[PDB]
RNA sequence: GACCUGGCGGUGCUUCAUAUCCCUCUAGAGGAGCCUGUUCUGUAAUCGAUAAACCCCGAUCAACCUCACCACCUCUUGCUCAGCCUAUAUACCGCCAUCUUCAGCAAACCCUGAUGAAGGCUACAAAGUAAGCGCAAGUACCCACGUAAAGACGUUAGGUCAAGGUGUAGCCCAUGAGGUGGCAAGAAAUGGGCUACAUUUUCUACCCCAGAAAACUACGAUAGCCCUUAUGAAACUUAAGGGUCGAAGGUGGAUUUAGC
RNA sequence: AUAAGUGGUUGUUUAUAAAAAAAUUUACUUAA
């Protein structure tokens, strides 16, 4: 389409949190979970509204 | 709540209690054993309590070359369908309360003398339908293990023979 | 519109129809539940709001007797609620607006005092003289032009032509001009009412036109289409008058729609050998319409293409069919091909004409494009593709045609499962084709064996039986071919002379005198006149003297 | 009898067909419609990745079969019609901020859900 | 007769890939290979495997961390496990005279290598003896580790004695190749600034600190960390002793100018990142023997010792909560 | 049809607290300043202390929406740790995995 | 010993699917997510409402196609759209499948106020990855 | 809205369009208990006054 | 009587022991005050965990609510095609502890023991072949390292009917539902922690070249009283700040934890 | 070659079973 475009990767985010592994006691035993968010930025330049 | 309802597989596994510490080491001594019932057995998709007739699912899609419309069985008619469903279930259960006559060997509760039929057919088409197989002795023999403890094995003695001079036995 | 699974893909035209009805049936049950239990669907999560994924409410929610509450029952097309409320409202003595009364009349007349059926709760005259609509007009104190017009139009739909004409008289007595729609409805009434010849109807028509001009009523497209629609009864006397009508519209400025030409081409295409008059007109019509984008203007615009194609195929005009099809594929014209019936008809005829009058290579191109992409064949249109393959002397494809035949639900069709064998056995072929047709042969053998019709009556065309046997011999499955002999005797199906004649060679190729004797012994039992001629050849070729007398002693 | 499934239509597909017609828009991977012997799945020991048919791993991919290079170029040709041209006078950012000193920023947030 | 329930012993479908089965797979790959090139708008006749992998990766994007779990479209011979061919004919006679040993391939090889040694008596780096897992694939026979070891002993016993060209090429069938990595420091390009002064620049990393150093070929001993004299940026002596270390070791205190930037970490991790960045940039202006000595002094290695995560249910990276016997 | 009566009592608290929020806001504003006369703020104190106790928003409890658990709930999903894990461990929560580092 | 979403070993006779054969520590390693939306991404909203919808639909589909599903649903969301990708068996009449596709799609679109589609993929039998 | 999810899925079961394996399980158990005589007593008209 | 298998032996020999034995190294706990569990006492006034593998444990958390408790007052087809935090974790699912800081569990065969319970090892090899499941490999994090994660079958009827669900038994004018108020204290005894006892310290400046302090507001309370503020409808209670107040404590008995 | 005492009670193997639901009209408009 004749648009000028540059791409880079912003650094990722890894959000972790811990939960208890058992229903009742055993506080020393945990399960840990994460959600990775990966990125890519498309830098377009000099565009008209249409 | 709709969201606390589980599946039949999860429900029977808990209710039957096949696993647990009771099973191990014969800790549980309750002979009475429930059996899983498939409650989906006689169920027809589209068949419900209100008796609606859905064209293409519960009833045929086309009638006389014409597409049927939503219809609902009469109250008196629905009673018969529900009453009939009860009968089939009962008779289905009836089949499973009938006790089978196990031909007895040397004694009523003995395995000796009972027949095991012909030996299983061999790999390369070898066949043994000439031979009969009678049990001679069943014994629960035990060993001790470091982890479990009393480990049961079954030692069985059978004899095979065609009745024409050829016979053997094995444990 | 179908699910794209090998197991849910429709495999016949019946399924193609049946699967779409099942999907639509489930949607009615959904819509039935959604509208029967609105409260379970009254939680709007959408942004922006989607009005069409909300439940519908069909019951009037205002029970107070007022003019506004009347509009609800009219808008909600609740015939019973309106009349009951109207009766009470009239007893109260309150005044009902003329417009409000007119709207109430339209609903009562349009449906002939018959409540439109929805969700859940033909032959003969449906109109009844003692109907409420008639009574309401008497109670109506003021009757405007719309009152007369609306009443006549409904009478036409319910075949109450005679009184509609009488009611039209009262309109004239009031010196009231009728609308365009009233005239269009009246045109059908006069023609459909009586079965007079065209000339008598033609005069009556001209009388109304003079009234129309006198009343300064400007005609519509429908106005003329109704004329052409009625003129199909006089299938030869209205031809020339029709050409006047067509040219007249073009003069006024009203461009003919597809419905117009539909009536025309139907009218001119009567049982006849030459049909050259029609022919010319069809050609001219298509030349006129080349590269013309159409818009829906008349309810019958969908029936054009199926008729056009039918005539094209009757005249066997391959170059004209390409123009008809060429027009359909321009712009958004394909949307006029109509329901599934119309669509199969079109493509069925269109393709029959292709197979007959087109090069084989181009027929196979159209074969791959149309099926099953656009059209699920019928049993016949496989036969035509077979014949066209024979005429082109391209029998290397017949195997493929058999597979496709199964894949479109024609595995058991009697007519089709025979032609394939005949053509495959008619002639000898190179080893390859011979073997190829022999594999196809066993494939069709399975079908004859597992016939579902066997539950009714197992049919075994001796010709089909012959072809199989021949092909099994040409492959080397003599043992399997010999098993067919048992089946002949079993079904009591005498073999064909050609099969019997070719059975001699089978023994020669095998050079097994033992088998040769078995063939003659069995054939002789049936005392077939052709068998006797064979026996003479066998006796000359190979026959033991001791065996000959044994055969004679049985006689 | 028991309804038999037809063969996959990948067999009736020409090795030179236009693939964009088969998957015009974004649609879930269908084994019966993709003529690739693609396998996915961590293999059992002395085994192979699992065949496309019934492979739930392949159905969990958001595939790009509706956006092949061919398809994209074709698409963008039909869309050149919609777009207008950048003022050739506004070559550099220097020229942009000479003629247009103000800049207005705003963000649009594309996310999946009913709202 | 008591009918015992027949156990479905062969539940597990055992891997059986008939030669015909493979050929139907190679057929489908070739047909599929052409469809893949067609979708990608490329020439079906030059579509290499690396084009198959790039295309499959794009059309079925998966982030699964294991590569063996991702979608693949490979030649059936690179996918299916190699299988031993039928070892006997229709009559039932095995084709190999060592069939009944169970390992005709391994013992055939052992028989051969033994003979080659026997004949020799009648006549008179960068390469590795293939591992066992390789020999088993070359022989298609599941092999014992003690089998392997005995086999290799013959081979080595073969090398010791004199061998002809024919024997050496045999041994080479089992001698693989090992690419040897050089522990030789890569030297940074010498560059030139606007005034024609020679410098090299390198990077260093220590914990969460990152340093970039520009070392000038000639100078006075001026280090300027983040635009500040090194003595003012690092008021702690130990920090300044770390910046001395690279230049002192090669006898170049007072001969170079350094401009570094560092960020992250604490003061002492910054000193060690700058030490590494300066040492690396300094490698361009010393001899290759001095570079090696700097490598053997530990001046050119990235320190991998970084903070270890705390674990749950513990007090620290290693520290446990108090354990209560009772 | 809520999981239990403790959830049902929270359903009602959340609903009543919503009904009175504007009134409660307006009355707090009067008594949350130094501008107004104290004799007026004292009336406001009385007025808001007379609104039903279940309109007080601090009485809302964030219970698991599936099992009604009053503690151990992650607020982004409104689920207890037992229920969250059950979905997370079967692969049914988009983009949520076991963390290892 | 861990238990969550592990199918135990048994006696070499238990058919298990690729999905069932993998424990939660394989969810981004050897297998993917049965749902895909944007709620659980950094900065995104409505993860809770997505999660309640996904728990209902799985339940809805399990009882609406009784005995037909051969594995777990794959739930997808793109903007306003919702895609339900089932793998079903080949025992029900295709007439019944079409009824249920049309029914479920319609009912769910009015319930969750969005365009909802349902892509079936029939298999003969449940695809067995491993005999545990 | 737990009132809507239970009431919807209850009519869908009474309509025949939803199979509730859990409610089927509980109905079976309820049916068996009734046979054993362990049926719920009528409210108010109970054993006690 | 004689065996088989396991266990155990203050049983032999030989190797070992990794912050997994001893001698070694560093910082702590056991004494003080405080904080927070538990027990015991009390109260009309919850339940669970309770050698290792309970004891800042369910709780990533209780002023009301939460709540299940107690007192009083109400309701009866009742938010629900009811309900029950009633009994039974020794009927169970679900999710886990524990060995495990393990390497073993093994179907199917074949052989040995006179065809006993059982057993199956030698590489210059003598009866074992074994598919699967663990370990391993792979993957996550910053690497081939390390740390995670993983870790079978079983053992401890180990924990959890009070996450939810549920078999069995029980309650149904009440063992259910709701409102108002209230308890949740300390003679103490013990577990874990926080802060100290000071000179490698205290206070300011600076965040590393300073000035002061240093046994009568030296060091030392995050504790008591007072005030204010924050949140809340509600704070004598909860938290933050300020002031006031300068307590015990002067490196802690038997014993005891952690770390490569 | 030091010395190391004790542990209420109680406890295990009685026998096998299975379902299907399903298929008449394969192409118009039209008229009396
Ligand atoms: C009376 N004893 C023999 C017993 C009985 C039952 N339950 C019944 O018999 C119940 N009977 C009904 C069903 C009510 C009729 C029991 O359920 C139990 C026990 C024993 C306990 C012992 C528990 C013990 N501690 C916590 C007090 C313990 O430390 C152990 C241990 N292994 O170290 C236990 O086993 C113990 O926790 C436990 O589980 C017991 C029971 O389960
Ligand atoms: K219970
Ligand atoms: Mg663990
Ligand atoms: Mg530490
Ligand atoms: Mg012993
Ligand atoms: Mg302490
Ligand atoms: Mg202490
Ligand atoms: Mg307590
Ligand atoms: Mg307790
Ligand atoms: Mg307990
Ligand atoms: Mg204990
Ligand atoms: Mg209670
Ligand atoms: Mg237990
Ligand atoms: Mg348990
Ligand atoms: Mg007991
Ligand atoms: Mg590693
Ligand atoms: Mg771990
Ligand atoms: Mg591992
Ligand atoms: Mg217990
Ligand atoms: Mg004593
Ligand atoms: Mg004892």
């Amino acid at each position: 389409l004749g648009i000028s475009i540059k791409v880079h990767e912003p650094p990722r985010k890894i959000e972790r949190f811990t939960l208890l592994q058992s229903v009742h006691i055993y506080k020393k035993h945990r399960v840990q979970y994460e959600m990775r968010t990966l990125y890519r930025c498309l830098e377009l330049e000099h565009l008209t509204g249409s | 709540s709709f969201f606390t309802k589980l599946t039949a597989d999860e429900l029977w596994k808990g209710a039957l209690a096949e696993t647990g510490a009771g099973a191990k080491k014969g800790r549980g001594k309750r002979t009475k054993k429930k059996k899983r019932k498939d409650l989906n057995r006689g169920q027809i998709i589209g068949e419900g309590r209100y008796g609606f007739l859905w064209p293409g699912l519960n009833v045929p899609l086309m009638k006389n070359g014409a597409v049927q419309t939503i219809a609902q069985r009469s109250k008196e008619e629905q009673e018969k369908v529900e009453a009939d469903m009860i009968q089939q279930r009962e008779e289905w259960d009836r089949k499973k309360k009938m006790k089978v006559k196990r031909e007895r060997g040397w004694s009523g509760n003995s395995w000796g003398g009972i027949s095991l039929g012909p030996p299983d057919p061999g790999p390369c088409g070898e066949t043994y339908e000439d031979f009969d197989t009678r049990i001679l002795e069943v014994r629960n023999v035990f060993t001790m293990t470091a982890k479990e403890g009393r480990k049961k094995s079954i030692r069985v003695l059978v004899a095979v023979g065609n009745g024409k001079g050829a016979a053997g036995f094995s444990i | 519109v179908f699910q794209d699974d090998p197991y849910l893909m429709p495999a016949s035209s019946l399924e193609s129809r049946s699967f779409l009805l099942a999907k639509k049936s489930g949607e009615n049950v959904a819509k039935f539940i959604i509208n029967s239990y609105p409260k379970y669907f009254q939680k709007d999560i959408a942004e922006p709001h989607i009005p069409c994924l909300m439940p519908e409410y069909f019951e009037p929610q205002i029970k107070d007797i007022s003019e506004a509450a009347l509009k609800e029952r009219i808008e909600l097309r609740k015939v019973k609620a309106s009349v009951d409320m109207f009766d009470q409202l009239l007893q109260a003595g309150t005044t009902v607006s003329l417009e409000t009364t007119n709207s109430l009349l339209d609903l009562l007349c349009y449906y002939g005092d018959q409540e439109p059926s929805t969700d859940y709760h033909q032959f003969g005259v449906t109109w009844r003289a003692k109907n409420n609509a008639e009574r309401i007009f008497s109670l109506m104190p003021e009757k405007n032009e719309h009152s007369y017009c609306t009443m006549i139009r409904g009478m036409v739909k319910h075949r109450a032509y005679e009184q509609a004409l009488n009611l039209y008289t009262e309109l004239l007595n009031n010196r009231l001009h009728a609308d365009v729609y009233t005239f269009n409805a009246l045109i059908e009434a006069t023609v459909c009412a009586i079965n007079e010849k065209f000339e008598e109807k033609w005069s009556k028509i001209l009388e109304l036109l003079r009234h129309m001009v006198a009343q300064k009523v400007k005609p519509n497209l429908q106005t003329f289409n109704t004329i052409l629609k009625c003129l199909r009864r006089f299938h030869v006397f209205a031809r020339s008058p029709a050409l006047q009508v067509l040219r007249e519209m073009k003069a006024i400025g009203i461009e003919p729609s597809l419905a117009t030409y539909h009536h025309i081409i139907r009218l001119f295409d009567q049982p006849g050998d030459p049909l050259k008059r029609s022919s010319f007109i069809i050609y001219d019509i298509m030349n006129e319409l080349m590269g013309k984008r159409f818009s829906p203007k008349d309810p019958d615009d969908d029936k054009f293409f199926q008729s056009a194609m039918s005539i094209c195929s009757s005249l066997r005009d391959l170059e004209l069919a390409y123009q008809v099809h060429g027009l359909l594929k321009t712009g958004d014209n394909w949307k006029f091909i109509g329901p599934d019936q119309h669509r199969n008809f079109y493509y069925s005829k269109f393709f029959d004409l292709i197979c007959l009058m087109e090069q084989i290579d181009v027929t196979l191109k159209w074969y791959e494009d149309l099926i099953p992409s656009a059209y699920f064949p019928h049993s016949q249109t496989m036969i035509h593709l077979l014949q066209a393959l024979d005429v082109a002397n391209r029998l290397e494809v017949i195997p493929k045609i058999w597979k496709d035949s199964k894949e479109y639900g024609h595995t058991f069709r009697s007519d089709l499962r025979e032609e394939i064998l005949m053509l495959m056995a008619r002639d000898k072929h190179p080893p390859e084709l011979q073997v190829a047709f022999a594999d196809c042969a066993a494939d069709i053998k399975s079908a004859y064996e597992s016939q579902p019709i066997r539950q009714t009556a197992q049919d075994w065309p001796a010709t089909s039986l012959n072809c199989i046997a021949i092909l099994f011999l040409r492959a080397g499955r003599t043992q399997e071919a010999w098993k067919m002999l048992g089946l002949f005797r079993k079904h009591n199906k005498i073999p064909r002379s050609e099969l019997l004649n070719e059975l001699m060679d089978s023994a020669k190729v095998s050079n097994s005198p033992s088998q040769a004797i078995e063939v003659v012994e069995l054939a002789s039992a049936f005392s077939l006149p052709i068998c006797e001629g064979l026996t003479q050849r066998v006796m000359s070729d190979f026959a033991i003297n001791q065996e000959q007398k044994e055969a004679l002693s049985n006689l | 009898p028991r309804r038999k499934a037809l063969p996959p239509r990948t067999e009736k597909m020409a090795v030179d067909q236009d693939w964009p017609s088969v998957y015009p828009v974004a649609a879930p991977f269908k084994p019966s419609a993709v003529p690739l012997p693609v396998r996915m799945g961590y293999p059992v020991k002395k085994g192979v990745p699992m065949a496309k048919e019934g492979n739930l791993e392949l159905l969990k991919i958001p595939n790009f079969l509706h956006l092949t290079p061919v398809a994209i170029k074709k698409h963008c040709e039909a869309l050149k019609d919609f777009c207008t041209e950048w003022p050739a006078a506004l070559d550099s950012d220097e020229k942009c901020e000479k003629h247009f000193p103000i800049e207005i920023d705003s963000t649009d947030y594309v996310s999946s859900g009913p709202s | 007769a008591f009918v015992i329930p027949k156990k479905n012993v062969p539940t597990s479908k055992r891997e059986t890939y008939t030669e015909d089965f493979i050929k139907k797979q190679i057929e489908e790959f070739n047909i599929g290979k052409r469809h893949l090139a067609n979708m990608m708008g490329e020439d079906p006749e030059t579509f290499t495997q690396e084009d198959i992998d790039r295309a499959i990766a794009y059309l079925f994007p998966s982030g699964l961390f294991e590569k063996r779990a991702r979608p693949v479209m490979k030649h059936p011979e690179q996918i299916f496990p190699r299988q031993r061919a039928i070892q006997w004919g229709e009559d039932g006679r095995p084709f190999h005279y060592l069939f009944y040993t169970g390992k005709q391939s391994y013992y055939s090889l052992m028989h051969d290598v033994y003979g080659m040694l026997l004949n020799l008596e009648k006549h008179q780096i960068g390469s590795r003896w293939l591992i066992k897992e390789e020999l088993e694939e070359m022989l298609v026979e599941k092999l014992s580790d003690l089998d392997y070891m005995q086999f290799i002993r013959l081979l080595e016993k073969l090398l010791t004695s004199q061998c002809g060209a024919a024997e050496e090429e045999f041994v080479q069938r089992f001698r693989r190749s090992v690419t040897l990595e050089s522990k030789k420091q890569l030297i940074e390009p010498v560059q030139y600034d606007e005034q024609g002064m020679a410098f090299s620049k390198s990077e260093g990393k220590r914990k969460t600190a990152k340093a970039e150093a520009i070392v000038y070929k000639h100078g006075s001993g001026r280090i300027k960390v983040n635009g500040i004299d090194y003595q003012l940026y690092f008021p702690i002596t130990q920090d300044r002793e770390q910046l001395m270390f690279p230049f002192h070791f090669v006898d170049r205190l007072g001969k170079h100018d350094v401009t570094c930037t560092v960020s992250g970490g604490g003061r002492s991790a910054q000193a060690g990142a700058i030490r590494l960045a300066m040492a690396k940039a300094l490698c361009s202006f010393v001899t290759e023997d001095e570079v090696e000595w700097m490598r053997q002094a530990g001046l050119l290695t990235t320190d991998p010792r970084v903070r270890e995560r705390k674990k749950p249910g513990q007090e620290g990276a290693r520290r446990k909560f108090t354990w209560k016997k009772r | 049809h809520y999981v239990d009566w403790r959830m049902w009592r929270d359903v009602k608290r959340r609903k009543m607290a919503y009904e009175y929020a504007d009134e409660r806001l307006r009355i707090n504003s009067l008594r949350k300043n130094t501008i107004l006369p104290k004799i007026l703020q004292d009336v406001a104190d009385e007025e808001i202390a007379a609104l039903p106790r279940d309109s007080c928003p601090v009485r809302i409890r964030n219970r698991c929406v599936m099992t009604s658990r009053p503690r151990g709930v992650k607020r982004r999903w409104r689920l207890s740790r037992i229920v969250f894990r059950h979905l997370a461990d079967h692969g049914q929560l988009s983009g949520i995995q076991r963390a290892t580092w | 010993k861990n238990r969550a979403a592990r199918v135990r070993v048994s006696k070499g006779d238990k058919p298990v699917t690729y999905e069932e054969a993998h424990a939660p520590h394989y969810i981004a390693h050897r297998k993917g997510w049965l749902s895909l939306h944007t709620g659980n991404l950094d900065g995104e909203d409505h993860a809770a409402e997505r999660t309640v919808e996904d728990v209902f639909l799985r339940k809805f589909m399990w009882g609406t196609f009784p005995g037909c599903l051969a594995d777990q649903l794959v739930l997808k969301r793109r903007g306003n759209q919702l895609e339900i990708c089932a793998v079903v068996l080949r025992q029900l009449s295709p007439h019944k499948y079409y009824f249920l596709v049309g029914y479920s799609e319609t009912l769910l679109s009015y319930f969750y106020k969005c365009p909802v589609r349902l892509h079936l993929q029939t298999v003969p039998s449940k695809v067995v990855y491993k005999y545990l | 809205n737990h009132h809507t999810y239970a009431e919807l899925m209850q009519t869908l079961r009474f309509l025949g369009l939803y199979r509730d394996e859990h409610q089927d399980f509980m109905d079976e158990q309820k049916r068996l208990k009734k046979l054993r005589g362990k049926e719920k007593p009528k409210k108010g008209e109970g054993k006690r006054a």
